[PDB]
This record gives structure tokens, C-alpha cells and sequence, in this order.
């Protein structure tokens, strides 16, 4: 995987740059940006799986048909696994929002998601309308916790939802 | 003899229900309700 | 990066981050200004830290730039003193990123064969990044030269 | 042919089954009004207390463990009723109660042997399937298998 | 420690510890003290959070204790409590030790099972896991707090 | 292509023989069963369009694949699911009235997984919505025209899968 | 969007922007805040616009309620209000980006081809995205409901 | 892999509702042709070697397949085509006992023509073989359970070409 | 291509639903920035020719590229690697105004690489090309608009190599 | 390993001599006990858990072991102790429908013993808790297959020792 | 043997006899007592199968017993009768089995490779195998016989 520091160092590598102002700010930014990303890590943390059950007893009212008969998460089995899944999600944000860097986003979570779930008939909508919702409720517990920044919460689950969603327009 | 005859045979057809709007549509159900 | 490493051994487990490796990314976080210092310094520094290094290798190791050397002739010497230049960048990256990972990964993986084709002393290199170390360590505090010996020593180890 | 009958009689009055369990296990109404022998120490369950949206799941998902009780009982292994029951009693747990829950499987059970009660060899078999289901639903839920990954390249 | 974690990646790489590992064992000697601090708190106030935390849950969850619960006689009673006696003795290993592996090694693998096998309900003690988290925090001060509580959540988040 | 005609006839082109009495029993065969064959492409090219329709909506409306997010959501993408049912359709057709399974290789099958795969369609709800259209033909085509359609239509599916 | 419209001309024509595209631009990011007043407007009358123009399009083709006709049945009659709230949200979508883009890549190419194996009358979904534009006009204001109903009308003559 | 009874029971439970009118008529039809079934699958296990000892005589041998320059030539080649008429027989056999070809879609009809077409194995040669054991197995098993086993057979075939 | 606009529309529709409010705050952070983007897309528009010839100068001119033997040698290949700078420029000058980069993974970085090799473009060359650019943009349109065209820049240098 | 007609058949053929009275008499028992195995391993296998449980329970529960110290104390520990006992119930389920004890030595008793002698496994508590599980599995399953399963339970306690 | 068969497949599943196991071994020691019949209609008549089996390949394959094979005399003919009684004992063994486990296990495997270096054809004695199939056939009833001819054309084919 690569954070922002390692990303950035790869950026000016490539072109076999030293680290100017530019790339100093930019790293003095996330330096200064890490007490905010390890708090809200911490938070989410703390309430990971009350925030996916949450998540999915909202998303299955949004779409009753995921837990009716033919819908993809209708056994217990098959809702055991769109948890698995939801936490998956969750785990590999906050992995993003500590690393300030969606390559691991990408690395471990995006690069076979439309094969893996096509394969298994699963639903590519619903899933990124449920990490929507986790993200919403994150946001929502950082505002109402003592978190002085929260709009970087909101870049590693919608990189996930442009990543993962289908190209409507 | 003729009792082994599964898949030779004359195929047991099935009822495939018609696909109906559910849950994920009760908000436009209930404005055709009142639209009644 | 110490973030990259926390990250991973945390995925390996397939937990999220343990309290530990938090941690050791606040701690990470917390002195990521002493290491821009010290990674300002020695950009600042490059073509003062890369001249000195060169001229004391060049003169404790007379070997390699005699006739008959790898770095003899000017555009041999000039390509030593480039490849002295591109250690010392990898070492300022190290040195931001709080880990010897991009060293590594830049210029550390294979390097001993890289430079048995191009038929280069591995030890006389090595000797040229501990002089660059020396150099650089003069241009800073106590902390501070402590703080990059661990990259230039990693350097070295690698090499030799 | 005999897991035939036994599925047919079962789907023929799952309707009065589910009746007769819901009535026993929830007090104050009509369990049935909008349908979709050891008791530890439960409660009867007010509907109107309960809600609409809570009372159709939870009727669903009575009429469900039915449903599937009969498909095990047709495809002969009690591995659907284990698969998705072992679990389910900690998801259900948090808003249905696991009391009221028992008390209706094992009216479901009891009816099931009342009404159909023709042979050991045609009976056994529905009291085993229904004895799976609920062991496998006073099961608490399983830890998960954990693939660790091998080093750090593999998640 | 962080230390056996250092060491054993080390190890796992077979090489020495690396300079971000090195100067990550070093703060965590330096926060030793806190550690200590943490310790001491814990092991002498344990009595009154232990008895807050189990009448909190048992309030929360009046099943156990109530008819067709966990913990009708008193030595079932006495069992919850020593289970939390144990928990938080667990927690104070781990902050200790700067790192997970103690409660890890001790209560945490396979404690699903291991309730499962005694029918004590795992969200119930996720539960009263939280309480007595609650109440430590409540009991120790700010920063204080703030530093014992990560473990706390992790071993929440094994738990359920 | 190749029809089961001129399957016997190139078989015994490579070998260089004459029409033996094994290949006059083939042609017999396919001669004996033409008819129904006829029938039954008549009766599904009168029936096409309806026959997708009824396909999908056992299959693939009010569903996932449907709703906004999925593959089939907007207007042109249901067009295109559309398309592609028309042209399973047409292709078993033509493939029944052969009696053989070339033609979908040569025309739908050679690149097709890979045409899904890049354009990242859904091969498990194609095969379902195709499963449907197998028993939405055999309902107008009748019981052994029905068998003979689904094996072509199962063809398709297996080379989808 | 507006700007992708401009941007993909220009990319057609293998120039950069024009002055007047660049102009058409500016104006359309200084008059954001009046669009995105027109998008509330329009969202929070969701529930409402679509009910009134399913209203006036059912007492003008009473045929699609009745018998034989495409949305009888309550359930027919939901699926086409979702498609007068699809319809709308695209309108919504239109008038936000100031492109008609998106309301054609979404639900105007190839919608006759799509609605032909349903069976419904595109002439009678026109004629309820008109009433759906009256019912717009009444709950709008004068020129922001000249605004959107450009893009109506656009929708209106590319379906009908 | 799958059989007709999760066949049955998945449509079942699809559709959401119990076994009501059909899922028991293709059941009962299921179970009353087990027992014939089952008995001859023992017939053509304990007649492997045999069936498709007299296929290979029907169908490939003292032919340009196993002259010189074909495809069953070599010993190793000839040993690869008997284990292959074996797989076809098993899993016929499986197919037979399971009501479903999909154990023929998921194990056989998988990788077979990727693996075929890379090799260079003569799909002709390779139907007219797996014809030949259809009609053995019809005629050591009877013509009921020959034609049960040749539906699967036949799909095998299908898929080949 | 998807631009900010279009692509929190994208985000909006591929859920179903209507623009709430972060949907605006979003636009209306566009729209912000939007002036400067204007600004500097004119300015760049204006000296298309003469930052090209800037970043030749400081990267390209008197070296190896340049000299017999280099790729930028023939006055052709000269021609054809102001052509693709000047591919760089406007399509940075898109991602500019778009807010993404979209554009540049669909139509610059699409092939690009094994494009470059196949015809020996020196992609190190290039780079630097790219590089000196982005510099020469950044002096002549600000600091921050530099910034902001230089983000671009770095996405199709990041994405050669 | 072998079982009970297998033991019967072994002992007769390494005389190799046809079936005897003797040989005739135990394979009767055997088959006559057989249906009394299979209801026994059937009720085990219905309420396996519950035998482990109840056993731990009457067995070490509030005991030495589970208290720190000893060999069952963490929580890792007391896993693996409860896999062990329900492997070492599983495997007395398997000799109770064999009808014969060499399984035991064969998957269980190799080297269980010295392996629990190096991680300094109590052999003595094990010996208890095989003992309980005894007297678990014979109150659940009933007297009659109680001494049969106890019979392998002895077995392997006395091989543990 | 059929249970041996069940606890094998048990063991490499992990688990215990599923409900159709149990059904297909109760259905097994049902049908014992009759195959434990068969096996002692079998015994009964072993001498003159064995007899008849004998003397009728040998009229067959005269090559066998004429000179220049394997039967010379007496002693290689009552060598050959002896191994035949011990097929047919097998072939009692596997009856009462109702498995063919027995059978290869005392003897199928390196059976082609043992005749092969006594010079004996394997084809030969699959033959008399087939012969003692035919004798113990019409000495025992036709539905009787179908079990024992499921076994003997089992030993045949592997000894083919
Ligand atoms: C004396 C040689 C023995 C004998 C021979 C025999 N062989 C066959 C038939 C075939 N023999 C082969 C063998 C090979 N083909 C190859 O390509 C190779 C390597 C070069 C070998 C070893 C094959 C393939 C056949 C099949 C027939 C065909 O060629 O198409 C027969 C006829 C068997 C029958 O019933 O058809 C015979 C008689 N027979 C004996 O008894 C001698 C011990
Ligand atoms: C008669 C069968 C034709 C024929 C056969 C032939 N096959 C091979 C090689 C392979 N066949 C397979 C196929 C399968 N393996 C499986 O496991 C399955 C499902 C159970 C199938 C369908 C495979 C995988 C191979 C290669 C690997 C292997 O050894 O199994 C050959 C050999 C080709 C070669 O030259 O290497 C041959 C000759 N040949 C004919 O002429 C008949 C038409
Ligand atoms: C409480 C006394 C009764 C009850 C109510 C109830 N259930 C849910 C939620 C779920 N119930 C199920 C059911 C099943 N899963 C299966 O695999 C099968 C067959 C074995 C069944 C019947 C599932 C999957 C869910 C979750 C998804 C859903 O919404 O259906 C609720 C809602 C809980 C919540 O809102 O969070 C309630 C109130 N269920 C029982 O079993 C009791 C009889
Ligand atoms: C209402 C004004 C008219 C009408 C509507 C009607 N539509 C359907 C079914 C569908 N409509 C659509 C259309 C769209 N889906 C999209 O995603 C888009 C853009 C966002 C559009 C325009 C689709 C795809 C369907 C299929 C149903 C499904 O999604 O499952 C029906 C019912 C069809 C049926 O068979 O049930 C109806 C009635 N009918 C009229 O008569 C009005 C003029
Ligand atoms: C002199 C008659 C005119 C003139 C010349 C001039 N040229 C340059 C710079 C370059 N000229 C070329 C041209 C070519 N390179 C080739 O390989 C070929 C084809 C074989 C041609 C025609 C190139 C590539 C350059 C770039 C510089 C470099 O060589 O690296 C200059 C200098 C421009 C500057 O400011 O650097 C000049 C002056 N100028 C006139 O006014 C005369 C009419
Ligand atoms: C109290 C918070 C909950 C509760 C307690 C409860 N526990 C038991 C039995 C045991 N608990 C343990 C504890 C541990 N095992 C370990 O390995 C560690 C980690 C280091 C711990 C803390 C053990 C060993 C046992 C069994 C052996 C023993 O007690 O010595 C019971 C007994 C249940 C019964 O007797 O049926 C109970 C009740 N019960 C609740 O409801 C609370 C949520």
C-alpha cells in the first residue's frame, strides 16, 4: 500500500525530484491532519460494529427487497456475509483514513469487486448504497464527537462509492 | 422400466411467478391509494 | 512509512488498528516536524553534503578514481557523485517517511547486482554513503545526526 | 415419497401451524390479523406493544422456519436448518425475544407431531429435523474462521 | 510488548529491527511510566469499577440474574464477577506491556467459544465489557483515560 | 457454420469417403425431426419480442439488476440488456433449425465472456435472465421443441458461465 | 454539465475553450446558487409534483388505469409514478449541472427501445412529463420555471 | 454442483413460497425414477472398462485417429481419450443419479472446450466416440436408462460442439 | 469524463436519489473555485504556443532528445512532440475546468504507455517534458492556479510511469 | 483399520479359512446391534455439543486447571482442550458404528500421549474428563449403548495413560 | 465394507454420519442377514463351484493346461485350484461385506504385477473367475445371484 507520505515520495521520485516547498507543506499538512485521522480511527474503533448494524438496519428499509425472497442477503448465511462485507468496508476506511490515502482502498478492496460480486450475483448498488450509509452515520458521530476536522471521513468512502459504483453518466 | 424415464421424458413443467413492485416502492403503492 | 507498516500488520490480522500500532502513529505523527527539519536540512545541504562526501572518498579511496578505476574520468566521477546524489535523496525520503522502506525499494533491492554488472566496489559505495553520513551528521544537532545516522548506517548495512 | 407426504401435509396447513404458534406465543390480539411444551421462562408478547413492522417480521419469520423445516425434511439433511439457524439467534436477539421464539418452534414442533403422528419411520424423522432446529438455534453464534494473511502482501 | 512485536517482525524478515521500530520501542520505554501509572491505578481501584461495571450491566440485562438468566446461585454470580476481575486484569497487562498480545494470548483468542461452551451470552458480555470500560475511564483522568481506553475498545471489538 | 447436415458432410469430406450408411442414418435422423424444428422456429418468430418480455419480467424486473446502480438501470443499458436477449434468442433459433451448436460459437460465444467481463456485466444474472427465457420458449414451443431450445439455450449459458 | 458539454466540443475540435464557452461558463458558476435553489424547490415538491401530474395524466388517459391498458392494477400505477419521480429527478440533475447530458445518458437514450418491451405508450409518458411541467411552473416561480422548463421540453420532445 | 431437489427447493424459495403444485409433481417423478436410476449406474460402473472398450471399437479405432498423425495415436494419447470416455461416463452417471446437468456445467463443460481447442483434440472424432458409448450403455442398460443416460451424453456432445 | 458536477451527479443517481445538501455543498465548492479555474484556463489558452516552446527550451533543446540519433531528432518526430505537449497542456487545461481527471485515464493515459513504447518514445524524456510544463504553467498563471494545473500534470506524469 | 465383520474376516483369512459358526454368530450379533449403533451415533451426533458441555461442567469447571496455573487456565487454552474433547467424542462415535477399537490407535492414539506429555498435558484431568464423557454420553444415549461407547472411551483413556 | 467406507469419508470430512448415511448403513445391516445367506449358500457349494469353475476352463484355454503353460501335472493344476479357492473366498468375504474392501485388500492390488512374474495370465484367470461366476450362478437362484455376479464381474474386470 502507499499513505500520503509514500505517495508523494513516489510522485517525486518518479521524476527523481528532492522534497521541495511544495511537497514539504503538503507533508507538514497530513503531519498536522494526524492527530484528527488517529481520533477518528480511535472513534470508529470504538464503534465499529454498532455502526454497521446501524448501517444495514437502515440499507435493508432503504431496499426491503435485500432481505425478501430473491434478494441477496435473504438466508442468514447471505446476512452474515453483506456484514462481513459492511465491515470489510468500514475496516478498510478507517485503514484509508489513518494512511490519508485511498491505494489501499484500491489495493485491497476495489481492484475485483465488480468480478467478485458479479460472480456471485451480489448486487452493486445496495452495496455502495449501504457504505453511503455508514459513511453519513461516521460523519455524524465525528460532528457529535470533539473532532475539530472530520471532511477527510468523508473522501475514503466515496472514493469507494466512485470506485465501485457503476458510470451512470 | 418406463419409471426411470426423469429427464427422457415429457419435462414436469413450473410456475415462474410474475416479478411485482415490493417494499422499495410502498411510498408510490400508497400515493396510487390516494390517487384511486 | 510507519503508517504503511502499522497499517499492514493490522490487515494481516484482518483487525482493525490495534492500540499499539495507534501509538506508534502518534508518535510518528508527533515528530514528523523534526523530520522535516532534519529531511530540510539535508536537501538544503545536497550539493554541500554530496561535493564533501565526494572529495573525502575520493581521497581515502584514490583506487576507484586512479586509471583503471570505476569512477575514473570526469564523466565517471560525475556519474559517482549522481549516484552519491541519488542516495542521498532516498535517504531525505527515509527520513520523512520515518522508515527505510523507500530506500529500500528505490535503491536497495538488487543493488549488489545492479552494481556487479556495472562493475562497482559495493564497499567503496558503502564507504561513500558513510562519508555522506559524516558530512551531513557535522550540519546538524545531536538529535538530529543520531536521527539520520539510522538511515545512512541502513544504507550501509545494505550495502555492505 | 414419504419426505413427500410429509412435506405436502406440512404445506397444507402451515397456515393453521403458525396460527396455533402465534396465538400461543403473543397475548393481547390476533397474531393472524396481518399474517405476511417447555417453556424456560417467557412472556407473551403484546401485539400492540410489539408494533406492526416487528409483529410481520417476526410472523414471517415463525411461517419461514416452517418453510424451511420442509425443505429440509424433502432434501433429507438437516444442512439448510443448521447453515441459517446456527447464527441467527444473536441477530434476532436484539429486537425479537429468544424465549418467545423457543416457545413458538416448539409449538411449531408439537403441532406438526399432533397433526401428522402415522409412523416412527414417517414421524422420526420430523421430530429429529425439528430437534436439529433447535439446537441449532439455541446455538449462540460461531466465531468465524480467520484466514490469516501469510505476511505483509496478503490481506 | 512492542518490543516482542519489533523483534518478531524482525525475526519474520530475518534482519534487524529497523530504525522506525527502534525509535518506536524507545518511546514506549519512555512512556513506561505512564504504564507503570496506568498499573497501579487500575489494581488499586478495581473493587469499586468492578462493582459499578456488574450493577450497571445487570441493570442493563436483567436476565442473568433474573429467571431464565446465567448466574441463579451466587457462585455463578461470584463467576461474573471474577470474570470482570480477570478482564481488567488483562487490561492492565496489555497497557503494561504498550500492545495487545498479553490479553490476545490470555482472554481474548477464542473466547467466543469459550462462552459459547458456558452459554454466557457474547453480546452480554460485549456489554458488560463496555461498562467496565465506562466506569475506568470515569475513574482515571483525562489523558489518562484517553491513553487505557483504545485497549479496552479492541477488546470490545474481538469480543463482537 | 455448420448445420447436422453439414456436419455428416464434412465429416465425410476430411475423411474422403462417400456417404456410408452411418451418415445416411444422421441425415435420416435430422430429416425426421425437420418439421418440428419448423414448427417450432415459426412459432418462436412470432412470438420473439413477447417472449423476452415475459422473460425479464420473471427474471430481472423490480430487482437489483434493475434498480438505480445496477448494469440494467438506466434507459439505454436496459436497451442493451434487450439487445443482447434478442440476440440469444435469435441465435437458439437459428441454432434449433440447424440442429447444431456451431453457429453460437462462431457468432455469440467467441468473445463473449470477455465482452461481459470488460464491460463488467453480470454473467450470473445473464445466465438467470437466460434460464427464464429457456421455460418462457418452452411454454410456446411446446415439451421436446422446448427440450431442443433449451439445450441450445443452455449452451449459451454454459458458454457465458 | 455545461462544462462538460464546452469541454468535449472543444476537445472535438481539438481547440481549447473558446471565449464566449469560457464566458457561458462563468456565468453558469456565478448563477450555481439560483440553480441549486430551483433543484430544492423541485426535490422538496418530490412528493407532490408527481402525485398532481399522475393526477392530471390519469383523468386525461383514463386507458392506463383501465382495463387492458399498461399500468393497471395499483401496482402498474406505482411503477409509473416512480417513473414520473425518475423522470423528475433527472430534471432535477439537468438543471444542477446545466447540461441535458445527464438526463439523456440516463433515461433518454434508447428509452423508446427500453419502453416498447413494457409496452407503454411514450406518447402518454410525454404528456405526463408535461403535466409534470405545469405542476413545476404553479410551484415555481417565473423565471426559474422558464429555467427548468427549457430542460422539460427538451425531456418532452426527445421522448414524445 | 446441484441436483433437481435444490433445483426445486431454490425456484421454491425464490419465488418465496412452500412445494405447492409442481415442485412435488417433478419431486415424485424423481424419487419413483431413483431406484431405476441408481441401478443403473451400478450396471455402468461395473461395466466401465467394457462400454468403452466396444465404444472405441464402434467409433475410433482402425481410423486416421489412431493411425499415425492423429490425435490417438501415441500410447499416452490413447490413454488420454480412454480416461476422457471415462469421464464422460462418470459423469453421466452423475448427472443421471443428480436429475442436473449443472455438475456436467461446473466439472465438464467448464474448461472442455478451452482445454480441447488448445490441445487440438478433433471435436467430431471426439462426438462420434461419446455417441458410440451412448448407444453401448443404451444397449447393456435398456433402452429406458440407455435414454436417460443419453440425454446427459447428448448435452456432453452438445457442449462439444 | 466526468467533471465535479457530473460526478456528484453520478454519486446522486447511482443511489436513487435526489441532491441533499452535502450534493450542494459539493457544487457550490466547484463553483468557488470555478472563477480561478476560468482564469487560468484563458491565460493558458492564450499562451498555448508560448509555454511549449518554454518547456522545450528548459527540458528538450541541446540535448541528446534533440541531437541526431534522438527520438526528437527529424523535424517530423520535433513536430510530433510539440503536438503531444500541446495534448498536454489542453488536456490538463480540461482536468482544470472538470475538476478531475477523468478525461485524462480516458482519452491521454488510455494506451498511452505501451503507445510510447511501440513507437520509442524516451518516456523519461517525456516525463521531464511534462515536468517543465507544469513549472512554466505554474509561473505564468499563480501559485495556487499552478498548483492546481500542476496536480493534473503530476496525475498523467504518474501515470506514464 | 477395520471394523467388526472386517476384524471377523481378517481373523478367519489369516487361518485362510471360509466363514465359520464362529465367523457366522459375531457377524449376526454385529448386524442384529447395528440398528441400536446407528440410533446411539445418531442421538450423539444430534446433541454432540451438549455432551462436551455438560462433561466440562461435572468434569473441570471452578477447577484447578481453569484456575491460572494450570494447563486449562486462558482462554486459548480451554479452546483448545474443548476441540480436543469433542474430537475425542467424535471419534468414539466413529468406533461405536465400527464396532471395532482399531481406529482409535489408528487416527487418535499414535501419538497423542507423548504429545501431550511434551506440551505437559495433565494425562490424569484428561483421563477424568474422557471418564465424564462416559457418563455424559451414556445418560443421553441410554445403558445398551452406553457400555458400547464407554467401551472406546476406556480405550482411549487407557491408551492416554 | 460400507461402514468402513462411511467413518473414512467421516473422518476426511470432519464430521460426523450425515442423516443419509445413517439411513444407508441401517439399510446395509438390514440387508446383512440376507448377503450373510448368499455367503453361506456360497460356502456351502465352494467345493463343486470350484471343481466345475476348473474343469471348464480348462476345456476353454487348453493352452493353460496343455504344455508349454502354467498347468503341468498335478501340482500345478491343484496350485491353480488353490487359487481359485481363494478367489472364491474373497468373493464370500466381499458378499458378506457388501463391500469389495476386503477383497482388495487380502487380494487386487499387485495382482497383475505377482502374475506377471509367476508367468500366470491375468487373462486367464479373470476367465475363471468368470467361469466360478457362471457355476455359482445357476447353483443359486437368479435374483440371489445378481449380488454375487456384482461381485465377481467386479474381481474380473480388475483382474482383466
Ligand atoms: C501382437 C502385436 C499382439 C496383438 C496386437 C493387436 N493390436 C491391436 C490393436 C491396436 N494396437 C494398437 C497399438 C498401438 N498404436 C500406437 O500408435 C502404438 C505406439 C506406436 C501402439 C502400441 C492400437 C492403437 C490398436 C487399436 C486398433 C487401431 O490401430 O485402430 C489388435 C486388434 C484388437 C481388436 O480387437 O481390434 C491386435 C490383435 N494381439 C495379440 O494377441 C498380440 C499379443
Ligand atoms: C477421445 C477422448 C479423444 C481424445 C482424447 C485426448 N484427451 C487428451 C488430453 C486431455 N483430456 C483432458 C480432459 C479432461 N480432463 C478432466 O479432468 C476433465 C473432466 C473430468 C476433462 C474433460 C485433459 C485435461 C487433457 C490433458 C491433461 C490430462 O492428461 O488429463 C489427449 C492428449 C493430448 C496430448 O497430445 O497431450 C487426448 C488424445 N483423442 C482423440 O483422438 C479422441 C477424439
Ligand atoms: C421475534 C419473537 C420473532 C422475529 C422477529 C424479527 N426478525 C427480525 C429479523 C430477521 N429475521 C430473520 C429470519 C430468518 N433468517 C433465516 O435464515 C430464516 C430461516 C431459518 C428466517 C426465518 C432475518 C434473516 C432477519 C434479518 C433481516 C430482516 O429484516 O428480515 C426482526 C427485525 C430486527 C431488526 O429490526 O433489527 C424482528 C423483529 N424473528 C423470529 O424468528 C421470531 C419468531
Ligand atoms: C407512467 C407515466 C407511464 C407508465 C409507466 C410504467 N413503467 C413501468 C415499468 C418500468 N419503467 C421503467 C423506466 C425507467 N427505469 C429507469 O431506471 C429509467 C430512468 C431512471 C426509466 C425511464 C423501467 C425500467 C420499468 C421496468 C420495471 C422494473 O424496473 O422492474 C410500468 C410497469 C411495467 C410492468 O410490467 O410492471 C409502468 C406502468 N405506464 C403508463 O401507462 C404511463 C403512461
Ligand atoms: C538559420 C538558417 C535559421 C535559424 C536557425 C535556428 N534553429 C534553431 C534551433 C533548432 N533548429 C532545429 C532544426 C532541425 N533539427 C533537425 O534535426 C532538423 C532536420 C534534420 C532540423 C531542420 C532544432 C531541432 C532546433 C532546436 C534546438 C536544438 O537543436 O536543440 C535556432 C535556435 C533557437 C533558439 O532560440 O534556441 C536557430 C537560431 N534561425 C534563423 O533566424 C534562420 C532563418
Ligand atoms: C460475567 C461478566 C458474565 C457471566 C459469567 C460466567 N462465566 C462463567 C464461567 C467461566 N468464565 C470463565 C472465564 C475465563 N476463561 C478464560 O480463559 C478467561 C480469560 C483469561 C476468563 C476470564 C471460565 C474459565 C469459566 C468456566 C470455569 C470456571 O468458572 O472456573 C459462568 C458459569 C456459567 C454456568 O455455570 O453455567 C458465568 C455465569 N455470565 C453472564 O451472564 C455475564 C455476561
Amino acid at each position: 500500500m502507499r499513505d500520503a507520505v509514500t505517495t508523494l515520495i513516489k510522485n517525486y521520485d518518479l521524476t527523481g525530484r528532492y522534497l521541495d516547498r511544495n511537497a514539504m507543506d503538503e507533508l507538514k499538512a497530513y503531519f498536522e491532519s494526524g492527530s484528527a485521522r488517529i481520533a477518528a480511527a480511535a472513534m470508529i474503533n470504538a464503534n465499529s460494529a454498532t455502526i454497521v448494524k446501524r448501517a444495514a438496519a437502515q440499507l435493508f428499509e432503504e431496499i426491503p427487497e435485500l432481505i425478501r425472497p430473491s434478494g441477496n442477503a435473504y438466508t442468514t448465511r447471505r446476512f452474515s456475509a453483506c456484514l462481513r462485507d459492511m465491515d470489510y468496508y468500514l475496516r478498510y476506511a478507517s485503514y484509508a483514513l489513518i494512511a490519508a490515502d485511498n491505494n489501499v482502498l484500491d489495493e485491497r478492496v476495489l481492484q475485483g469487486l465488480r468480478e467478485t460480486y458479479n460472480s456471485l450475483g451480489v448486487p452493486i448498488g445496495p452495496t455502495v448504497r449501504g457504505i453511503q450509509i455508514m459513511k453519513e452515520m461516521i460523519e455524524a458521530m465525528a460532528e457529535d464527537s470533539s473532532l475539530n476536522s472530520t471532511d477527510f471521513i468523508a473522501s475514503p468512502f466515496d472514493h469507494m462509492t466512485r470506485e465501485l459504483s457503476e458510470l451512470s453518466v | 422400466p418406463s419409471q426411470v424415464a426423469f429427464a427422457s421424458g415429457d419435462p414436469i413443467p413450473q410456475n415462474v411467478a410474475r416479478r411485482t413492485p415490493g417494499p422499495s416502492l410502498n411510498r408510490f403503492k400508497e400515493m396510487a391509494r390516494q390517487v384511486k | 512509512s510507519i503508517v504503511t507498516k502499522s497499517i499492514v500488520n493490522a490487515d494481516a490480522e484482518a483487525r482493525y488498528l490495534s492500540p499499539g500500532e495507534l501509538d506508534r502513529i502518534k508518535a510518528f505523527v508527533t515528530g514528523g516536524a523534526a523530520r522535516l527539519r532534519i529531511a530540510e536540512t539535508l536537501t538544503g545541504s545536497r550539493e554541500t553534503i554530496v561535493k564533501q562526501a565526494g572529495d573525502r572518498l575520493f581521497q581515502k579511496r584514490p583506487d576507484i578514481v586512479s586509471p583503471g578505476g570505476n569512477a575514473y574520468g570526469e564523466e565517471m566521477t560525475a556519474t559517482c557523485l549522481r549516484d552519491m546524489d541519488y542516495y542521498l535523496r532516498l535517504v531525505t525520503y527515509g527520513v520523512v517517511s520515518g522508515d527505510v522502506t523507500p530506500i529500500e525499494e528505490i535503491g536497495l533491492v538488487g543493488v549488489r547486482e545492479m552494481y556487479r554488472s556495472l562493475g562497482t566496489p559495493i564497499e567503496a559505495v558503502a564507504q561513500s554513503v558513510r562519508e555522506m553520513k559524516e558530512v551531513a551528521s557535522g550540519l546538524m544537532s545531536s538529535d538530529d545526526a543520531a536521527e539520520a545516522s539510522a538511515y545512512f548506517d541502513f544504507v550501509i548495512g545494505k550495502m555492505s | 415419497a414419504l419426505r413427500l407426504e410429509i412435506a405436502e401435509t406440512l404445506t397444507q396447513n402451515a397456515d393453521l401451524i403458525v396460527s396455533r404458534a402465534a396465538n400461543r406465543i403473543f397475548t393481547g390480539g390476533s397474531p393472524l390479523s396481518y399474517l405476511e411444551p417447555i417453556p424456560p421462562g417467557f412472556r407473551p408478547i403484546n401485539i400492540a406493544r410489539y408494533g406492526p413492522s416487528n409483529m410481520q417480521k417476526s410472523l414471517r419469520d415463525m411461517s419461514w422456519f416452517l418453510r424451511y423445516t420442509t425443505y429440509a425434511i424433502v432434501a433429507g439433511d438437516p444442512n439448510i436448518i443448521v447453515v441459517n439457524t446456527r447464527g441467527l439467534k444473536e441477530v434476532i436477539e436484539n429486537a425479537c425475544s429468544i424465549d418467545a421464539t423457543i416457545v413458538a418452534i416448539q409449538e411449531m414442533r408439537a403441532a406438526s407431531a399432533d397433526y401428522f403422528r402415522n409412523n416412527a419411520q414417517a414421524k422420526e424423522i420430523v421430530l429429529q429435523y425439528f430437534d436439529i432446529l433447535l439446537s441449532e438455534f439455541k446455538a449462540p453464534t460461531p466465531a468465524n474462521k480467520v484466514r490469516q494473511g501469510p505476511s505483509n502482501d496478503i490481506q | 510488548s512492542v518490543v516482542s512485536q519489533v523483534i518478531l517482525q524482525a525475526d519474520d524478515q530475518l534482519r534487524y529491527p529497523t530504525s522506525g521500530e527502534l525509535k518506536g520501542i524507545q518511546a514506549f520505554l519512555t512512556t513506561g511510566a505512564q504504564r507503570i501509572r496506568i498499573a497501579e491505578t487500575l489494581a488499586e481501584n478495581e473493587k469499586k469499577i468492578v462493582d459499578q461495571a456488574q450493577k450497571q450491566l445487570f441493570k442493563k440485562h436483567p436476565e442473568y440474574r433474573a429467571p431464565g438468566g446465567n448466574a441463579y446461585g451466587q457462585r455463578q454470580y461470584n463467576q461474573c464477577l471474577r470474570d470482570y476481575g480477570w478482564y481488567l486484569r488483562l487490561v492492565t497487562y496489555g497497557v503494561l506491556a504498550g500492545n495487545k498480545e498479553p490479553i490476545e494470548t490470555t482472554g481474548l483468542i477464542g473466547v467466543k467459544e469459550m462462552y459459547n461452551s458456558l452459554n454466557v451470552p457474547v453480546p452480554g458480555m460485549v456489554d458488560a465489557v463496555t461498562v467496565l470500560k465506562d466506569a475506568a475511564l470515569g475513574l482515571l483522568s483525562a489523558e489518562d483515560a484517553n491513553e487505557t481506553a483504545p485497549y479496552f475498545d479492541y477488546i470490545i471489538q474481538f469480543m463482537s | 457454420m455448420q448445420d447436422a447436415i453439414t456436419a455428416v458432410i464434412n465429416s465425410a469430406d476430411v475423411q474422403g469417403k462417400y456417404l456410408d450408411g452411418a451418415a445416411m442414418d444422421k441425415l435420416k435422423s435430422y430429416f425426421a425431426s425437420g418439421e418440428l424444428r419448423v414448427r417450432a422456429a415459426s412459432v418462436i418468430s412470432a412470438n420473439a419480442a413477447t417472449i423476452v418480455k415475459e422473460a425479464v419480467a420473471k427474471s430481472l424486473l423490480y430487482s437489483d439488476v434493475t434498480r438505480p446502480g445496477g448494469n440494467m438501470y438506466t434507459t439505454r443499458r436496459y436497451a442493451a440488456c434487450i439487445r443482447d436477449l434478442d440476440y440469444y434468442l435469435r441465435y437458439a433459433t437459428y441454432a434449433m433449425l440447424a440442429g447444431d451448436a456451431s453457429i453460437l460459437d462462431e457468432r455469440v460465444l467467441n468473445g463473449l465472456k470477455e465482452t461481459y467481463n470488460s464491460l463488467g456485466v453480470p454473467i450470473s444474472s445473464t445466465v438467470q435472465a437466460i434460464q427464464a427465457i429457456k421455460e418462457v420458449t418452452a411454454s410456446l414451443v411446446g415439451a421436446d421443441a422446448g427440450k431442443e431450445m433449451g439445450v441450445y439455450l443452455d449452451y449459451i449459458c454454459s458458454g457465458l458461465s
